[PDB]
C-alpha cells in the first residue's frame, strides 16, 4: 500500500524465518532504518498471530534500551517492520568473542537490560524470551547501548494478574513456574535476567544437560552453583543479586525495580 | 564448564 512510496530498500543486514532485514531510508525524511521484510504467503496460521502480536506489543515500547518499531506495513504478500537501525550484532556473539565480562561491564550491561525489562513491565508486557541472542548492540563502537529485541513470544498482562499464558521461550532460560505449568507473569523475565548475569561473568550458563528432562530438573530445583576457581574472585554482592534473581518462588523473586536499586547496579 | 551455545525459541512444549 504505502511502504514502496516512502521507503527505499538498500543492502541486506541478515536473513531469518521467511524474513530478510535490509537497511532502508524514509526518502523524504532522509533518516535510515532496518526494514524486516516478511513473506505472508509462506507463513503459518500461528506465525501471522505472532507478527500481529509482535507489531501491537512493540508499538507500546518507547525506551533507549528497546529496539524501537517506527512503522508496520502490509502490502500484497509482504509485511515490513520498520525498526531502529542496530549495527553491533547480538549480545550473544559479543559474550562468545570476549568469553566473559568484568563485574564493571556486567553491571552496566544488565542495568540497561533491567531498565528495558522494567519499561516492558510498566506497559504490561512480559517478554518471556530474554537471552543474549535477543539483545542487540546499537553499533560496533565502545560502550554502545544494549537494546532488547524479538517480541515474537511477548504477552500483554493486566496489572499483576498471573495466568497460564502457555509453554513458550528458550529451554535454558525458562522459569520454574513455566516448567511446573503454573500461572506466571512479570517475574519470568527476572529469572532469565539471572541466567544472563551468570553467563556474563564466567561465559557459561548456570543450567545445562544434553537431556532436556535433566536441564528442567536442575532449573525447577534451582540446581546451580559458583564453581572454583573462576567464581572465587567474584564479589558476594554479584552472587547475592543472581540468587535474588534465580529464586525458584517468583513471589520472593526480586523485581526489575528492586534489581535496579541493588547496590551492585545502583552505585557502580 | 558447561560452555555457551546458542538456543532457539519454541512457541509450544516440544519434548526434546
Ligand atoms: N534493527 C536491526 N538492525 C540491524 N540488523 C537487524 C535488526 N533487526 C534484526 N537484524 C538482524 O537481521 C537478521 C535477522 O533478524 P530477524 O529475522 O528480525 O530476527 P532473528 O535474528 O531472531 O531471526 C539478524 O542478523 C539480526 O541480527
Amino acid at each position: 500500500t504505502r511502504f514502496t512510496e516512502e521507503y527505499q530498500l538498500f543492502e541486506e543486514l541478515g536473513k531469518g524465518a521467511f524474513s530478510v532485514v535490509r537497511r532502508c531510508v524514509k526518502v523524504l525524511a532522509g533518516q535510515e532504518y532496518a526494514a524486516k521484510i516478511i513473506n505472508t504467503k509462506k507463513l503459518s496460521a500461528r506465525d501471522h498471530q505472532k507478527l500481529e502480536r509482535e507489531a501491537r506489543i512493540c508499538r507500546l515500547l518507547k525506551h533507549p534500551n528497546i529496539v524501537r518499531l517506527h512503522d508496520s506495513i502490509s502490502e500484497e504478500g509482504h509485511h515490513y517492520l520498520i525498526f531502529d537501525l542496530v549495527t553491533g550484532g547480538e549480545l550473544f556473539e559479543d559474550i562468545v568473542a570476549r568469553e566473559y565480562y568484568s563485574e564493571a561491564d556486567a553491571s552496566h550491561c544488565i542495568q540497561q537490560i533491567l531498565e528495558a525489562v522494567l519499561h516492558c513491565h510498566q506497559m504490561g508486557v512480559v517478554h518471556r524470551d530474554l537471552k543474549p541472542e535477543n539483545l542487540l548492540l546499537a553499533s560496533k563502537l565502545k560502550g554502545a547501548a544494549v537494546k532488547l529485541a524479538d517480541f515474537g513470544l511477548a504477552i500483554e498482562v493486566e496489572g499483576e494478574q498471573q495466568a497460564w499464558f502457555g509453554f513458550a521461550g528458550t529451554p535454558g532460560y525458562l522459569s520454574p513456574e513455566v516448567l511446573r505449568k503454573d500461572p506466571y507473569g512479570k517475574p519470568v523475565d527476572l529469572w532469565a535476567c539471572g541466567v544472563i548475569l551468570y553467563i556474563l561473568l564466567v561465559g557459561y550458563p548456570p543450567f545445562w544437560d544434553e537431556d532436556q528432562h535433566r536441564l528442567y530438573k536442575q532449573i525447577k530445583a534451582g540446581a546451580y552453583d559458583f564453581p572454583s576457581p573462576e567464581w572465587d574472585t567474584v564479589t558476594p554482592e554479584a552472587k547475592d543479586l543472581i540468587n535474588k534473581m534465580l529464586t525458584i518462588n517468583p513471589s520472593k523473586r526480586i523485581t526489575a525495580a528492586e534489581a535496579l536499586k541493588h547496590p551492585w547496579i545502583s552505585h557502580r | 564448564r558447561n560452555k555457551l551455545r546458542r538456543q532457539h525459541s519454541y512457541d509450544t512444549f516440544v519434548d526434546l
